[PDB]
């Protein structure tokens, strides 16, 4: 019996600390969410997993979230830890704003997070945030940037990611047909050409989903970032492969 | 030696139909020696303006410290705040520090999004508000502006006309006040489209 | 008070800061560096209350330089005196606030532009052409007034700031002992020494 | 086989296991010797290197608390390094307010008072620090009041004054030895080579001038540690004499 | 008060006077105005009497520890900084000070930095701090060359501390004097004022408008 | 058993957490530093398994402290990036109090320092990282190098390695490493360290990170190509003999 998985301050024989391990578990537990690079934007797609016939739905989000007005971020694990996070996530972005009068780089606000997950992992009477995080912005230093973050507090950047449910399927399935350079109507495509193969539902009805994506060019010498509507949805939805 | 009167500078805002106009001098300068001519006293948060006058560290300070406060509001409400909602905020916000205020005048103006009325407001350091369907005035030359509002002012004027009155009220004061000038700047806001100018004026 | 003069070009920035220290009834050095570089390209010159001038210089020196590496990416003139003005912001509502006048002047390589902040003790900062602190602008402002062109060479800058020196010369009452020139430019900072060996 | 699992739990017979087991971190050590004569104090180091990539001065084993104080360590290296550094800060402060020198044991004793402040809880006061220190020290100094001294600092926080004395991992048979060797009129050319033999023998490996520190400390030029020169010729210097007899 | 120090060829040289004094009375001509830091640094004492003596001596046991952790030779630099780190820290308070820390490491050579209650360190080759100060420079502004020889750069800092102590009232007594090289400091002998006067202007000729 | 605990000594006087706490740093990938006279190298391998990702900002493992230092690690990513940003904060801080910019091993002496200040008071759990320091200190030239534990420990080597597999490349380090004469020239030292990872690396130089340091607070990483360039020259004479 006796197992080193009592809490987060304890390493086990092999230096493993399963109380994050565990954590790290929950995950697989999530909806299925997906970012999408693009020479031109960042794709964010999400399948809301909570249901039932009288859930309000086209008000309120659950899994996308704007963080400052060139990032955002798409959710997977604990609704709470969640909020707490993205809050924080928030104001350490208006501070980095109001000290340099410029906005907050991506990597720079994906690390300070990191850097938060890190340590409730190392202080007693913590419990690491049950959270994971796709990233996807643009700053001036290095055009768009899609990242990750887990529980254990650890970042890294993807051209396409998934995390959620079915990883490994949704994973696959990128891999094979992302094309490097892959426009963003076309990842807008593989997007739900990804998370339909990887549902369980009779059909992939709109009212579960969540779309957001970012976009700038010469024209608005700025970017631009939308967070589709549910109408938007029903209807490039249709465009695609549903009645 | 008056905190409230190093840098200098003025501000003014109008009512009309369906429109508000919010103008500024120009200069920043210490005392008599004048520093700049590009110093400009009017920001915006979404459809809300906000000028400022007094003491210029503190005019600066407080743009950033309500451009960071109004974008967490958007945010987290989903949606712009409103003129009144804002100056409710600037004001508790001024007062918080009623022991050590910043040396400023503040100016709130815009236009009600939801009913599309008009709205000008004016503060002073601890966060006195007050409200006004005419005109608010603040600054070095702030008496030379109550004078010239009294006469000049015409309630319901047309966008068009406003920019007239409003210029010239502020052309005037400027040119009796040894602290502003060196240029100005007026903004007329309606519900939509939004037009700024700049004016000529003499440079002494 | 010092002298610190800063002149905006072509492309580039030039920093003239008096040479003098004194306590008092004597003058223990005519050859004090009022500089201090920020950053490959950011340079910032000041003037103030005796303690309170380097103590002030340096603490901003580390920290953007524990940015820069931290980022492995410099931090830019407009960004970097943003930050300054927040720290003596900060300052002039403290136990004691430091008294430190000062300039910057970098050259942005993002957007290939020289660019300098004039900026006081009290927080009140502003981006000119050209500028100056303490009593040193009465004496010169005038004579830029009616000179400079933003089109202005590198060359051509250095002669206009020699003739405001040679004003503040002759009509200042305190004896400067001369001044240091620096310039700052998509090369980084070198000091024209012959303005001093002239 | 229960009581021995809180730093403040008294065994049924009034004994206190967790600073056993303590010291018994020590043993584990290398071994360090000091060897106190009436002409100067000695201490040697057995240094044991895992690799010959490694630096050996970067194995501090004899350090300088002050110009007339040393010492030499044996157990846990990171619990060393603080107990060093109190040390020193404690001699360098009572310079400061005293103009003068601290006594030895006066020394030693502020090292003991440091020792002293382990336990988690909370019953009054405040030292905060869960265990005690896994390290012992051999402190060779001297001061005008009592000469020549040699401390032995323990975890349990005592400590005792020596003749001569030996900690770490051959403690055992070096401490027997040394039982049978040192007398009150040894130069101090004699217990270097003492100290050097008994290492020699109670150590392992053939000991070179790499695996073994020797130092000394005395009132003329206080706390020098013997480069590798010397320590080298006076192994050979001894090495020899076990030839004849 | 008058002290001073200076760099050259051999090293620095450091001179001071030892009047003390309470309004218009001298209570004492017997005044240790260097601190002895340590073996390799010396400090000057101007402003308080007190704050001087005490904070050098405690830089003196920083010196120490920092020695000791680094197994190496403190520098003139990090004295100099940690001092008037100390000193800024305590702005406004009311200490007082103006002092010159004189050292000559391996690296930098010959270094004096004068430091003072203001929080101000300057790097510097001549200083002269007191009531006498205008008086000493005098001399050794007209005098000094980086080509002094050893026994020429002593009479020099003698002299000096010489001219301030006939002239200005404040400052007399008897010259101390140092010598700092790169294996430390070596002490001059102290050499009273009284006497010092009637034979340099016996030797030199100088002081004319003194009968005597 | 007595293994629970950070505060509790076991029978024979061990601290058993704080010792698993290094089999994690066995975990991570391998890294080596390797000093001539006149430089020191480290060198580190890719974690190049599982790749659809970006490349851009990819870590090099290798992180510059201050103009003059450099450091690496091996064992948990999360845990090491704490340490590399603490001791960032510190070399900034020195210069500040004392002019002076800091030594390599202040530096590693601080690291260390933090190390142990994670395994005192409980409530708190050992960093999972194992770290190497090179440099040379302000004005100096004599290259150092020196490896941190997750214990609290610091020493100075003149070669050494650390991570999974560490105890092989170290075999072949110990038996080429000449203690009385180290790499002369820093294109050798490198090829020494190049030709080591080459036991571990699987192949490819698309494994092998380098960077060199030498005095002057000059530090410089390695290329792609530049690296094969090695593992170009030592293919050759590996079979040649």
């Amino acid at each position: 019996s006796r197992r080193y998985d009592s809490r987060t301050t304890i390493f086990s024989p092999e230096g493993r600390l399963y109380q994050v391990e565990y954590a790290l578990e929950s995950i697989s537990h999530a909806g299925t969410a997906i970012g999408i690079m693009a020479s031109d934007g960042i794709v964010l797609a999400a399948e809301r997993k909570v249901t039932s016939t009288l859930l309000e739905q086209d008000t309120s989000t659950e899994k996308l979230y704007k963080l400052n007005d060139k990032i955002a971020v798409a959710v997977a694990g604990l609704t709470a830890d969640a909020e707490i996070l993205i809050n924080t996530a928030r104001i350490h972005a208006q501070n980095y704003l109001k000290t340099y009068n410029e906005d907050i780089p991506v990597e720079i606000l994906v690390r300070r997070l990191s850097d938060i997950k890190q340590g409730y992992t190392q202080h007693g009477g913590l419990r690491p945030f049950g959270v994971s995080f796709i990233y996807a912005g643009y700053d001036d230093r290095y055009g768009y940037q899609l990242y990750t973050s887990n529980p254990s507090g650890n970042y890294t950047g993807w051209k396409a990611i998934s995390v959620g449910a079915n990883t490994s399927a949704a994973q696959t399935l990128l891999q094979m047909d992302y094309k490097d350079d892959m426009k963003v109507d076309d990842a807008i495509e593989l997007a739900l050409k990804t998370l339909s193969k990887t549902t369980d539902s009779s059909a992939l009805t709109y009212d579960r989903l969540e779309f957001a994506t970012i976009r700038k060019g010469a024209n608005d010498g700025e970017v631009y970032q939308k967070i589709f509507k549910p109408q938007e949805i029903k209807d490039i939805l249709v465009k695609t492969g549903i009645t | 030696s008056d905190p409230s009167s190093i840098n200098g500078g003025i501000v003014v805002a109008m009512t009309g139909k369906d429109c508000v106009a919010i103008a500024c001098d120009l200069r920043l300068g210490s005392q008599s020696l004048g520093v700049s001519n590009k110093f400009e006293k009017i920001f915006h948060y979404g459809h809300v303006f906000l000028g400022i006058t007094g003491l210029a560290t503190d005019v600066t300070t407080l743009n950033e410290m309500f451009r960071y406060k109004t974008n967490l509001y958007k945010l987290k409400e989903e949606r712009a705040i409103e003129p009144e909602t804002f100056t409710q905020l600037v004001s508790s916000s001024l007062y918080e520090r009623r022991f050590g205020p910043y040396f400023v005048g503040p100016v709130v103006a815009g236009i009600n999004s939801k009913s599309g009325k008009p709205f000008i407001a004016g503060f002073d350091l601890i966060g006195c508000i007050d409200e006004a369907k005419d005109f608010i005035v603040s600054g070095t030359a702030s008496d030379q502006l109550f004078g010239m509002c009294e006469s000049l002012y015409e309630p319901n004027l047309e966008p068009e006309d406003l920019f007239e009155t409003i210029s010239q009220a502020l052309l005037n004061a400027a040119d009796r006040d040894a602290l502003s000038g060196w240029g100005a700047v007026v903004y007329i806001i309606k519900k939509d489209e939004v037009v700024k100018r700049y004016l000529k004026m003499r440079q002494d | 008070m010092d002298i610190i003069l800063g002149i905006r070009v072509q492309d580039s920035v030039i920093l003239a800061s008096s040479k003098a220290v004194t306590r008092g009834i004597s003058v223990l050095k005519d050859s004090d560096d009022k500089t201090r570089q920020l950053s490959p390209h950011t340079l910032m010159s000041f003037a103030g209350e005796a303690g309170d001038t380097v103590q002030f210089a340096e603490y901003i020196q580390a920290n953007i330089q524990l940015y820069s590496i931290r980022e492995d990416y410099e931090l830019s003139p407009q960004a970097v005196s943003s930050f300054v003005r927040q720290e003596l912001a900060k300052s002039i509502r403290s136990r004691r606030p430091y008294q430190v006048n000062v300039l910057i002047g970098g050259y942005d390589k993002k957007k290939n532009k020289p660019e300098l902040y004039q900026i006081d003790y009290l927080g009140t900062k502003v981006e000119l052409p050209y500028g100056a602190h303490g009593y040193s602008g009465f004496y010169t402002f005038s004579l830029l007034d009616h000179h400079y062109r933003p089109d202005m060479t590198t060359e051509e800058g250095l002669d206009l700031l020699k003739l405001c020196v040679q004003e503040l010369e002759k009509r200042m009452p305190m004896d400067f002992k001369g001044v240091i020139v620096k310039i700052v430019d998509k090369d980084g900072i070198r000091q024209v020494d012959d303005f001093q060996a002239q | 086989s229960e009581y021995d699992r809180g730093v403040s739990t008294f065994s049924p017979e009034g004994r206190l296991f967790q600073v056993e087991y303590s010291l018994e971190a020590i043993k584990l050590g290398s071994t360090a010797i000091g060897i106190a004569t009436k002409e100067g104090v000695v201490l040697g180091v057995e240094k044991r290197a895992t690799s010959p990539l490694l630096e050996s001065d970067s194995i501090e084993k004899i350090v300088e608390i002050d110009r007339h104080i040393g010492c030499a360590m044996s157990g846990l290296t990171a619990d060393a390094r603080s107990m060093i550094e109190h040390a020193r800060t404690a001699a360098v402060t009572h310079n400061l307010y005293y103009d003068e020198d601290i006594n030895v044991e006066s020394l030693t004793q502020s090292v003991c008072d440091l020792a002293l402040r382990f336990g988690e809880g909370a019953s009054g006061e405040e030292r905060l620090m869960s265990r005690p220190f896994g390290v012992a020290l051999l402190i060779a100094g001297h001061d005008a009041d009592d000469g020549y001294q040699l401390f032995h600092a323990e975890p349990s926080g005592t400590f005792y004054r020596y003749n001569a004395k030996a900690i770490g991992s051959g403690s055992e048979g070096a401490q027997a030895e040394l039982l049978n060797e040192w007398h009150s009129s040894l130069t101090l050319k004699e217990a270097e080579l003492l100290v050097l033999k008994i290492l020699k023998q109670v150590m392992e490996e053939k000991l070179d001038e790499n695996n073994a520190q020797l130092s000394c400390i005395t009132k003329q030029d206080g706390f020098k540690i013997y480069d590798n020169e010397k320590t080298a010729e006076l192994i050979k210097e001894l090495k020899e004499k076990e030839a004849a007899e | 008060t008058t002290t001073l120090a200076f760099r050259f060829q051999g090293g620095i040289i450091v001179a001071v006077d030892s009047r003390a004094t309470a309004g218009n009375w001298v209570a004492s001509q017997t005044v240790k105005r260097v601190i002895e830091i340590n073996p390799f640094l010396l400090g000057t004492m101007a402003g308080g009497a007190a704050d001087c003596q005490f904070w050098e001596t405690w830089l003196g046991s920083q010196c120490r520890l920092h020695e000791l952790r680094e197994k190496e030779r403190i520098s003139v630099a990090a004295a100099s900084k940690i001092l008037s780190n100390l000193v800024y820290q305590y702005k406004g308070a009311g200490l007082s000070m103006g002092t010159m820390i004189c050292g000559y490491t391996r690296k930098e050579g010959p270094t004096i930095y004068y430091v003072d209650s203001d929080g101000t360190r300057l790097k510097g080759d001549i200083f002269c701090v007191g009531s006498g100060q205008t008086f000493a420079y005098g001399v050794l502004d007209s005098n000094y060359k980086w080509d002094l020889s050893v026994e020429d750069a002593l009479y020099l800092g003698k002299r000096s501390i010489l001219a301030a102590a006939h002239r200005d009232a404040y400052s007399g007594g008897s010259v101390n004097l140092y010598h700092v090289t790169e294996d430390g400091w070596i002490y001059h002998g102290n050499h009273d004022v009284g006497e010092l006067f009637w034979k340099v202007k016996e030797e030199e000729g100088s002081f004319n408008n003194v009968i005597g | 058993g007595y293994d629970r605990a950070l505060s509790i000594f076991s029978p024979d006087g061990h601290i058993f957490q704080v010792e698993y706490a290094l089999e994690a740093v066995k975990r991570g990938t391998c890294a080596v530093g390797v000093k001539g006279k006149n430089c020191v190298v480290l060198g580190c391998e890719r974690r190049s398994t599982l790749k659809l990702q970006d490349t851009r900002i990819t870590p090099s493992k290798v992180s510059k402290i201050d103009s003059h230092v450099v450091l690496s690690f091996s064992g948990l990513n999360a845990d090491s990036r704490i340490l590399i940003e603490k001791a960032r904060v510190e070399a900034q801080s020195h210069r500040l109090t004392l002019e002076d910019p800091v030594t390599v091993e202040y530096l590693t002496r601080y690291v260390a320092g933090v190390q142990q200040r994670y395994t005192q008071s409980g409530g708190v759990r050992p960093f999972g990282v194992s770290t190497l320091i090179a440099g040379f200190d302000p004005r100096d030239d004599e290259p150092k190098l020196y490896q941190t534990e997750p214990s609290g420990i610091y020493s100075s080597w003149s070669a050494q390695t650390i991570g999974r597999n560490s105890k092989t490349v170290r075999e072949f380090l110990e038996k080429n490493y000449d203690r009385k004469e180290p790499p002369a020239t820093v294109e050798e030292c490198v090829k020494l360290t190049v030709r080591s990872l080459l036991e571990v690396v699987q192949t490819g130089a698309k494994n092998i990170e380098i960077t060199v340091v030498k005095p002057d607070s000059d530090i410089v990483a390695l290329s792609s190509e530049e690296i094969n360039q090695y593992v170009t020259q030592i293919e050759q004479e590996k079979q040649e003999q």
